[PDB]
């Protein structure tokens, strides 16, 4: 029906036919979902004027008010006092303080002038004809009668459904309109099979979305189309295999693309933490759980993380009472670890009440997990103990002095202490040099967070016994080694020769690369802070390494311990025949023409070193 | 937006997902019927 | 009718060892042995329990706010949810939540005795309603059986 | 030196944070500049007025078989009767149900009144009182957006204390032997609201770390307060105008299985509420600087306790005698406690500003509407009754709070007896409005009146304006006027338990302790004597 | 492009780099705006990032922050008019107050004599020009 057509139809309704007439009920039913069609592509072209005249508003008033903003700010410009702070504010707030006033520039007559037209025929007769038919006909039918009503309401409120069309509509170019399409057509076929194998045409569906440029492009667009809400139903209408775990991982994905995206996706977690079907593990499933939907809902923002409550945690933990027996217990204290952590540093609302909640029902350790540490003919259990205390590392009060300047954080931090020995050396140093790399450093950030420097002489014979020396071995042990670089930061805050013997094994570990430098910059400040005498005999591996310097491994190792050594020479306020040669070697480098500006400059506290102090193998 | 109304406008230029449509054949493509509808004569 | 401040009251339980209902008190002795232990009365027609001991007198009742602010450096009613310092009435030592560990199996059940010292977190009882008819912010009548927190442990009185 | 080249650096360490924050003007998107300016244009310029339309349309539909109005309604009833085990959407009924409600000088003064009572005539002709009791008994215990609809309709209906809709309320409940809407009512008002401050604190840390907030003022107070100022306020216009067969049917409900006790339980709700802002005192009791989330959640929670103040007046206000024992043998006392708690410390510390005068006034009018209350508790007493005997009962029990509201009224009411003595106005100005501090400190001292603490009190802040004296005018409108009306209730209450209950030894302490309010206001009150319907005679 | 001013802004770069290991992690950047008065949180440092972040590495890198500089933003030329209010290149004793007043360092009461006194050349009870050509 287009243009021809519908003059003759509507002037066979309209003349002003076929609605004056006197028809039966379940006639004039249909033909009020017709008159329904009139008013919503009524609708349909009021929304395609305001996108008309949007366009070329903003095109006079970027061009405006972008342009003569930079006229401001170099006549002007004093970086930011007061008249940057009216323009410096979120993008969507920018747009309420620019336009949104203009109801208490040069273009506020024009936007003005469009509201006029924007008031507002059929609206008459059809709030004409509905009272016509109401009057003198008295209705059974009650799906007629609503049927009525919805097309008289929608007549005298046409604002209203346009403030229900508006956070529905959105804009986008002449590029988009290849990728769009077929994307609304793996979305149509989605909410087509919302009745109703099923399940391989919904995995073809969702995997075509999710390979989409207008998909990562506008997620404003596919918040406003409502598609979570979508292939959420259908996961609500299968749960009572991989049909569930397919649509899962699109939710994951779902939420890592935008915070916005995040907070609607939040609203649905109470009814998502009731599903204990999928936590038997059975990897690549533990990408796709219900319980992975809801780690990625709160997984990063901590605005979300403040706002969740008590009954959210009551049932993980009331499920932590079902594990009596084992391998599901482990993903629990999984999700628990995004309640408390969430950036780095810990809350400390949520980080109250789970603790509070892990006493009422308690499930040595270290007694335990060691008889299981050579069993064999498992793993899930000595993964699992690693949980809870990773998890108990996190919600530690502060680092900071509130732990210090104040009670009510010291009060649950004695619970932390208490229940535990000091103990875990079990798993710290004795049995985690054979599994190994994922539970040792679980086990420091416990003990950094909830407990000086005597045991540094007594914690050593660590990290570097079997690591440092098997740089050639490598695979798990390979895996090991950049894990470690970081975790031994941390120990920057008689047994010095054997911490310089695990030096010079680092050192021969240090001869990823970013990470070993961090372990380089956790090695570069420990000699500063070293009685001496060791320090003075690590700068004997100093000249050692010299001799081996004058590569870049030694060349960071060059210029950097020099002066260190003159941080060790710091104690003469016998070596020094080597010294002699550590200025010849580096000057028999001097005339072989990097970052040997960095050693030059290292010479000359060499000789103050001798003017403060001395005044492949 | 105004005329100086008329619902029955030739201009839409919104999304509107498009039609497509197959001929009850007989071949034998089988895995092709499979997609649309059965055709029609439309005007 | 309401359980009010300075009135000499005891604790007791009735737990049942094979069927048999040991209404077993709560008491102390102190001057010697700064522990608490049990008291039985189910044989009461043969062995009386020595009373003298097993009495305990209400100091005083504060809101929790009250209390940390009060750290911080006529006969009242008692309401739940409100801290007490409970009173030895013979040996003048106030109960309290002793910060050792002996005569347990030995996993985080602290010890009970009574000590002096008022001050300080540890000599002051939370009560908390047995029963979702009574609640929170209310008096505590005769024989309504209840909970006791501790501040400074949090642990029950188990 | 070091510090001049020390501002070189943090001069473009700070001019570099500019360019990192204003690269955002809209520049490069089209898209985004287009997207965000019709959201923009929504939330700022739809938003206007249609609202004329509301009673075209109802009188468009009672109109000349069956209205079509009449029809409409008719609908609403029959959905409204099957049994779903829970209500719709339906948001047909969420806007005409709207629109049915948004429908509704001593010759003025009654003409509004007549031509309002024509347009509640204009509904409940047509059975508009019996969607409204069907919906509410429909939803079990939701609090959904539907059910508050209906309590804007039946409010908007019952609005002036309508007689016959009064009566066809009561009649439809008797014959259709109803439990499901006492049950419906009681379960409404069980969990409804309470300000709580755990979710205050979390957004005021979050109001730390979440630098901006737009709407999170969600789970601030109550949980959308409006549906529960308007469950409590359909509850009194229930009962407005004393109909004695209403309020004798919220408290035993006779002619069903089951009854429902409701007026009891509107006591245990603002018990609820007590506590609800005793707490948001004692976190609050030592900042004494509040900020502008602190006002708007002490005045979101103020109008609620405001309001079932006002309900729980009009199941007492004509004398019905099972109903005001049967509140006496509950916890109400506990309330009334705990909020005279509230007066005294809050007045003290909210009068020492000239920003926290908006809150001041709120707290003091329900100061006002609680003994609005318990005088109306009281008038049934002979003389040694027992509610009047309890009331005394009370006023012993949070004596120590008694005495410094006593004492506020005393600063506020003597400063305006010492106002035309001219060692008051002509003794440091001739008259200007401006008189001084130090010899106001001394002006005041030779009236011999108050110790020096409360000249000192009076001296709270008085101008904080350039001259370190006072002005005359504004400090005495703001002494007379905002304590001189509810100070009256207070004086009238004092009045009221010692002519009716004499013979207390305790009473006399209280009676000679306020006797500078009682001999202010004695020749504002007047003591007459009547016959009131006991066949009896009670002074008024 | 000068690379007068893009030494600046490697300057200006190894200013804002603490870790020095060629990328600027979103911990600088809050402490850098929060040792120069203002407060901001996570989201705003966050989002900050994410209009930067078109490398997609979670950082700053090098030359997209040349081009951000190079966008807007000489360097000392316009820090040399907010010493030179009056023009003449003196920053009085009473001209002190009008510089220091956008910093955000709460001066001193003995100590800013010592720092012109240290720097002044012959003691003309101001800040002249030439401690601006070789002083800085
Ligand atoms: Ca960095
Ligand atoms: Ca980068
Ligand atoms: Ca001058
Ligand atoms: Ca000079």
């Amino acid at each position: 029906f287009h243009n021809e057509d519908l003059k003759h139809i509507l002037q066979l309704i309209e003349p002003s036919g076929l609605l004056q007439m006197k028809l039966p009920e379940p006639v004039k039913l249909q033909m009020c979902l017709l008159l329904q069609y009139l008013c919503d592509c009524q609708v349909r072209h009021r929304i395609e004027a305001i996108v008309a005249f949007s366009d070329d508003f903003v095109a006079k008033l970027q061009d405006n008010q972008r342009f003569r903003y930079n006229e401001v700010m170099q006549a002007l410009n004093c970086p930011c006092p007061e008249e940057i702070r009216d323009q410096l504010l979120d993008f969507h707030e920018d747009l309420m303080t620019h336009c949104g006033i203009e109801l208490d520039l040069t273009i506020r007559g024009r936007l003005l002038s469009l509201v006029e037209k924007v008031t507002y025929t059929l609206q008459q007769l059809i709030s004409e004809t509905m009272v016509r038919w109401a009057q003198e006909s008295v209705i059974e039918d009650p799906e007629l009668v609503r049927a009525m009503f919805v097309l008289l309401h929608r007549q005298y409120d046409g604002i209203g459904g346009l403030v229900r069309a508006l956070p529905k509509t959105y804009t986008i170019n002449g590029v988009s309109v290849e990728d769009t399409i077929n994307l609304l057509a793996s979305l149509g076929q989605i909410r087509s099979l919302l009745s109703v194998e099923e399940e391989k045409l919904m995995i073809r569906g969702l995997g075509d979305i999710m390979n989409n440029k207008v998909f990562y492009q506008h997620p404003n667009l596919m918040r406003a189309l409502g598609m979570h809400e979508t292939v959420m139903e259908v996961m609500v209408n299968v749960l009572g295999p991989k049909m569930v775990a397919n649509c899962c991982r699109f939710l994951c994905y779902f939420c890592r693309i935008s915070r916005q995206n995040q907070k609607a996706m939040f609203d649905h977690l109470s009814y998502l933490l009731e599903n204990s079907s999928v936590g038997l593990a059975s990897p690549a499933m533990r990408g796709s759980t219900p319980l992975d939907v809801a780690a990625a809902s709160v997984m990063d923002n901590n605005e979300l993380a403040l706002a969740l409550r008590e009954p959210d945690l009551e049932k993980v933990v009331r499920y932590l009472a079902g594990c009596g027996l084992p391998v599901e217990g482990e993903r629990y204290l999984d999700f628990l670890r995004f309640a408390v952590f969430c950036n780095g540093e810990s809350v400390e609302e949520n980080a109250n009440v789970v603790v509070r909640l892990l006493i009422r029902r308690p499930e040595g350790l270290l007694a335990a997990m060691e008889e299981a540490i050579k069993i064999a003919e498992g793993n899930a259990i000595m993964t699992f103990y690693a949980a809870l205390i990773d998890l108990l590392g996190r919600c530690a009060p502060e680092m900071h002095l509130i732990h210090a300047a104040k009670g009510e954080a010291i009060r649950i931090r004695s619970i932390l202490r208490s229940l535990i020995p000091l103990g875990d050396l079990v798993g710290v140093i004795s049995i985690a040099f054979q599994f190994c790399p994922d539970h040792k450093a679980a086990m420091v950030l416990f003990l950094d967070r909830v407990y000086v420097q005597d045991f540094l002489l007594h914690l050593l014979e660590v990290g570097f016994l079997p690591d440092l020396r098997a740089a050639a071995s490598l695979t798990d042990m390979a895996l090991a080694l950049n894990r470690y670089l970081c975790t031994a930061v941390l120990p920057l805050l008689f047994a010095g020769t054997e911490h310089h013997a695990s030096l010079i094994d680092s050192l021969l570990h240090t001869v990823k690369g970013c990470s070993l430098t961090k372990a380089q910059r956790d090695s570069i400040e420990v000699c500063l802070l070293s009685r001496p005498s060791m320090m003075q005999h690590l700068l004997r591996r100093l000249v050692f390494d010299v001799p081996l310097l004058n590569k870049m491994p030694l060349k960071l190792l060059t210029n950097h311990y020099e002066r260190c050594w003159k941080y060790y020479c710091l104690p003469g306020g016998a070596s020094e025949e080597e010294l002699h040669l550590s200025r010849k070697l580096f000057w028999g480098i001097f005339d072989a023409l990097y970052e040997q500006e960095l050693f030059k400059l290292a010479l000359p506290c060499l000789s103050a070193v001798a003017g403060a102090l001395p005044p492949n193998f | 937006l105004f005329p100086d109304g008329l619902p029955g406008i030739g201009l839409s230029t919104s999304l509107r997902p498009r039609m497509q449509f197959s001929s009850p054949s007989f071949v034998s493509i089988n895995n092709e019927c499979y997609q649309y509808s059965p055709e029609f004569p439309l005007d | 009718q309401f359980l009010r401040t300075d009135d000499e009251v005891v604790l007791q339980c009735t737990a049942t060892i094979h069927k048999e209902q040991q209404k077993l008190c709560l008491a102390a002795e102190g001057f010697g042995n700064r522990l608490c232990f049990l008291e039985s009365t189910s044989n009461s027609k043969n062995v009386p329990p020595d009373l003298s001991i097993c009495t305990f007198v209400l100091e005083q009742s504060l809101s929790v706010r009250a209390l940390q602010e009060m750290l911080a450096n006529g006969h009242r009613t008692l309401l739940y949810g409100h801290a007490i310092l409970l009173r030895h009435s013979y040996s003048g030592m106030y109960l309290c939540c002793l910060s050792t560990s002996r005569s347990s199996t030995d996993k985080l059940a602290f010890d009970v005795g009574l000590q002096e010292d008022t001050t300080g977190e540890a000599c002051w009882w939370t009560i908390h309603p047995a029963s979702k008819q009574r609640s929170e912010g209310e008096k505590v009548r005769v024989g309504d059986d209840l909970i006791l927190v501790s501040v400074s442990s949090e642990r029950y009185l188990h | 030196k070091a510090v001049w080249h020390k501002l070189l650096s943090k001069q473009r360490k700070r001019a570099v944070v500019a360019c990192f924050r204003m690269a955002p003007l809209y520049n490069l998107p089209r898209h985004r500049a287009v997207n965000l300016f019709l959201q923009g244009y929504e939330k700022s310029w739809i938003e206007t007025e249609e609202h004329y339309f509301e009673d075209k349309l109802i009188e468009d539909l009672a109109k000349p078989r069956v209205d079509p109005l009449h029809q409409l309604i008719l609908l609403f009833s029959r959905t409204a009767l099957t049994e779903k085990c829970k209500l719709e959407e339906d948001f047909l009924y969420m806007a005409y149900a709207d629109i049915m409600a948004k429908s509704c000088s001593f010759e003025e003064k009654e003409m509004e009144k007549q031509k309002l009572l024509y347009q509640q005539a204009r509904l409940h002709d047509r059975g508009a009182a019996e969607m409204v009791l069907q919906t509410i008994s429909a939803s079990k215990g939701e609090t959904g957006p539907m059910v508050a609809a209906t309590l804007k309709l039946g409010i908007a209906i019952l609005n002036g204390g309508n007689s016959t809709v009064q009566q066809k309320m009561l009649e439809y409940l008797k014959e259709k032997k109803d439990v499901g809407f006492f049950q419906s009512l009681a379960g409404l008002m069980q969990s409804c609201s309470v300000l709580d401050l755990n979710a205050f604190e979390r957004q005021n840390k979050a109001e730390g770390l979440g630098m901006v907030t737009e709407e999170g003022s969600g789970e601030k107070v109550l949980q959308d307060d409006e549906f529960t100022c308007d469950l409590f306020r359909f509850l009194q216009l229930l009962c407005e105008g004393h109909n004695s067969d209403f309020q004798n049917y919220l408290r035993t409900q006779t002619g069903n299985n089951t009854t429902v006790n409701i007026i009891i339980s509107t006591v245990d709700y603002l018990l609820r509420v007590q506590e609800s802002i005793s707490d948001f005192y004692w976190y609050y009791s030592g900042k004494d600087v509040i900020d502008e989330q602190g006002q708007r959640n002490f005045s979101k929670a103020i109008q609620v306790a405001k309001q079932v103040f006002n309900t729980l007046t009009e199941y007492i206000q004509g004398p019905c005698t099972g109903n005001q024992q049967s509140l006496a043998h509950s916890r109400l006392w506990d309330a009334v406690v705990g909020f005279l708690h509230v007066f005294a410390h809050m007045q003290m510390k909210l009068s020492q500003d000239s920003s926290q005068i908006e809150l001041l006034k709120e707290l003091m009018d329900l100061q006002k509407d609680m003994v609005v209350m318990l005088l109306s508790m009281l008038e049934g007493n002979v003389v040694n009754g027992t509610i009047g005997k309890q009331m005394v009962d009370m006023l012993v029990e949070s004596s120590n709070n008694v005495e410094m509201i006593l004492k506020f009224f005393d600063m506020f009411l003597k400063l305006k007896d010492l106002t035309s003595s001219d060692t008051f106005k002509e003794y440091d100005p001739d008259g200007k409005g401006v008189i001084s501090k130090r010899d106001f400190h001394k002006a005041m001292e030779s009236h011999k009146h108050y110790t020096q603490s409360e000249t000192e009190f009076l001296l709270s802040c008085a101008e904080t304006d350039e001259n370190e004296t006072l002005d005359y005018e504004e400090f005495v409108k703001r002494f007379h006027e905002p304590a001189k009306d509810i100070g009256f209730n207070v004086a009238v209450l004092l009045t009221n338990l010692s002519e009716h209950m004499p013979n207390d030894t305790r009473l006399q302490t209280f009676l000679e302790l306020a006797e500078s309010v009682l001999n202010y206001f004695q020749p504002f009150l007047g003591r007459i004597e009547i016959m009131g319907s006991a066949k009896r005679i009670e002074r008024v | 492009l000068t690379e007068e001013q893009i030494a600046e802004f490697k300057e200006a770069f190894s200013l804002f780099d603490k870790d020095g290991d060629g990328t600027i992690t979103t911990k600088e950047l809050g402490t850098v705006m929060r040792s120069l008065g203002q407060n901001p949180t996570e989201a705003e440092l966050q989002d900050m990032i994410n209009e930067v972040d078109a490398d997609g590495n979670g950082t700053i890198d090098f030359p997209e922050f040349l081009t951000m500089m190079a966008r807007k933003m000489e360097e000392i030329r316009e820090a040399f008019r907010v010493f030179d209010k009056d023009g003449n290149g003196y920053i009085s004793a009473a001209e002190l107050r009008h510089v220091m007043t956008n910093l955000g360092e709460k001066l001193t009461d003995e100590e800013v004599d010592e720092m012109i006194r240290e720097a002044d050349i012959d003691g003309d009870g101001q800040v002249n020009y030439e401690e601006f050509v070789q002083m800085m």
